[PDB]
């Protein structure tokens, strides 16, 4: 919870061989961390389990999926529309099944045809409508990407005027300070001067014993 | 329209300040920046306000000749008056009365600069070549010291026992006036580096620098530590002009160190940056030789006056 | 961060000034003395002849 902790990175280019440097540096950091987890997310919130315990429908959905064992594709033997085998020939209940996968498959594709005729015959311009919806999504979303890249662009580049505005005050800063320690170092010869002046004074004590 | 953020107060960023009869000589600001002091030609001393009229409240007369430079003391409520009648004047400035009129000297009191911390106490540097200190309560002049040439500019340090006096001998000197008191003291320090006269002396807000314009064209930085290089010349400014005028062509510091103003003779107001060395404004609009130039004491308002009767008065953009 | 790292810098800048301006008047009082004393030998040779 540290509040900006920050040097300017675009004043403060990292060194090319301090990139080697800093990381034994984050390493021995690392290595005497104080909680060191790397699964740190004991912290982080709990991520909870899913919540379908209302439908056990998605509870035994998820219980499979994560295992991937796939759904079987839907009923392929019954498609091919077969009547009674050998040892389902001569029962009639059995003729009564094939009258259910019979008719169901005979409209399935009456009613297909059908649907198959209305679009050829209809749907031209309601496909011509839906992928020029599909391109309206497209370039709207591209639309603001560069919408995006803009706005974040512009503070990007206050944020580069912001750190010029400062990196030239910082550096002149340090450098009167480089010239504060060459006055100070101006002081230190003063401090010669002081001793000299006190052996100077070693002169007068003297001659008024004399 | 055009909504150049307005740096102060004042109604407009470019006020003239006119009324005066005669060129301006020497202009300052109150310390608590709301009075102006302009003395002219005229030998006369406008009071203005620099908010809310720009009012001439009072004309304070009573010197016989061109009021050459003017100062205010301290708390603001004194002015020291010099001019080329030969008389220093303290004034009380809320008033309209004269204080103390010391007229000691011999020639035109050129210079003068009353000293900011301590006793009500001011150097006057004239033509007889004598800079001479004079404390504010005894009648006699408290100090009196005799270079061989006319004195131009002169400046009270900011610690208060120093004396800077540059003239016409190619050569600024500091001098002791705590080391002198005998009536032919030898100077402390000779700063050289100026090719001609000096015409005006600016004491460095934080007392280490002093500021010196010359007809040598030239504005030269120097600075007074005890302790320095052999070469006391820190800084020279290029840009400004003197001519066959030879005005009272003054200095001032911004109330921060970071700009130096002068005046000019080729009527343009200049302000550099000090740190660069170099131009930050060249402000036009004086039809006169431009005499001093004063930064507001809070704001970064300048003002300027000219040999032109006017002063312009306004605050810097950028 | 810009602006406390300026008056962080800033006012450490003012504060070892503070020490230079010290640092300068001992300066001062040192070579002020140390006129005094070179005034003092000068007296005491002078009288001694």
């Amino acid at each position: 919870n540290e509040h900006l902790v920050d040097a300017l990175p675009y004043v403060d280019s990292v060194p090319p061989e301090l990139k080697p440097h800093v990381e034994a540096l984050i390493e021995e950091e690392k290595r005497r961390s104080t909680k060191l987890p790397s699964d740190y997310l004991r912290e982080m919130p709990s991520v909870r389990a899913p919540k379908f315990d209302d439908h056990p429908v998605l509870k035994t959905e998820y219980e499979r999926v994560r295992n991937k064992e796939p759904m079987a594709p839907l009923d392929s033997v019954r498609y091919r529309l077969e009547p009674p085998p050998q040892a389902r020939r001569g029962d009639v209940g059995a003729w009564k099944s094939s009258l259910d996968n019979a008719a169901a498959q005979l409209e399935h594709q009456h009613l297909r045809i059908l649907n198959q005729e209305l679009l050829l015959k209809y749907g031209d311009k309601a496909w011509r409508a839906q992928v020029a919806l599909d391109e309206a999504a497209v370039r709207g979303l591209e639309a603001q990407l560069a919408a995006l890249r803009k706005e974040t662009d512009g503070l990007n580049r206050e944020r580069k005027l912001q750190q010029h505005a400062a990196g030239s005050e910082l550096s002149k800063l340090e450098r009167q300070y480089l010239s504060q320690v060459r006055k100070n170092a101006d002081i230190e010869r003063a401090c010669d001067r002081l001793e000299d002046a006190v052996a100077a004074m070693e002169a007068e004590l003297d001659t008024h014993i004399r | 329209k055009e909504g150049i953020t307005r740096t102060s107060n004042l109604s407009a960023p470019i006020i003239q300040l006119s009324g005066h009869a005669g060129e301006v000589f020497s202009m300052r600001f109150s310390p608590d920046g709301q009075c102006i002091a302009s003395g002219s030609f005229d030998k006369t001393i406008f009071l203005w306000r620099t908010y809310d009229e720009n009012e001439n409240y009072n004309v304070i007369a009573g010197h016989r000749n061109a009021v050459l430079e003017v100062h205010w003391f301290t708390d603001g409520e004194a002015l020291l008056s010099c001019s080329a009648d030969k008389t220093a004047r303290c004034w009380d400035a809320e008033t309209g009365a004269p204080i103390k009129k010391m007229g000691e000297h011999t020639a035109v009191v050129n210079s003068c600069c009353p000293l900011r911390r301590g006793a009500k106490v001011f150097v006057t540097g004239a033509d007889d070549s004598t800079v001479k200190v004079w404390d504010m309560r005894v009648k006699k002049s408290v100090h009196t010291l005799r270079s061989e040439f006319p004195v131009c500019a002169v400046a009270f340090a900011d610690a208060g026992d120093q004396v800077y006096s540059g003239g016409v001998d190619n050569a600024i000197k500091v001098w002791d006036l705590r080391r002198g008191g005998g009536a032919d003291v030898e100077p402390s320090m000779l700063l050289k580096g100026h090719s001609d006269s000096v015409t005006g002396l600016r004491v460095s807000p934080d007392g280490g620098h002093l500021l010196s314009n010359a007809m040598d064209n030239t504005l030269r930085e120097w600075d007074v530590r005890p302790y320095a290089p052999p070469n006391r010349c820190t800084k020279v400014f290029t840009g400004h002009m003197h001519n066959f005028e030879k005005n009272l062509l003054r200095c001032d510091y911004a109330a921060d160190g970071s700009k130096v103003a002068c005046g000019s003779a080729d009527r343009m107001v200049y302000i550099w940056d000090t740190s660069t060395r170099k131009l930050l404004y060249k402000l036009p609009g004086h039809s006169g030789s431009v005499n001093e130039v004063v930064f507001h004491s809070k704001e970064p308002i300048v003002a300027s006056a000219s040999s032109d009767k006017t002063i312009f008065l306004g605050e810097l953009t950028q | 961060a810009a602006p406390e790292r300026l008056e962080a810098l800033g006012e450490l800048v003012d504060a070892t000034k503070r020490r230079e301006v010290d640092l300068q008047e001992r300066f001062k009082a040192l070579t002020r003395r140390r006129d005094e004393l070179a005034a003092a030998l000068a007296q005491k040779r002078a009288a001694a002849s």
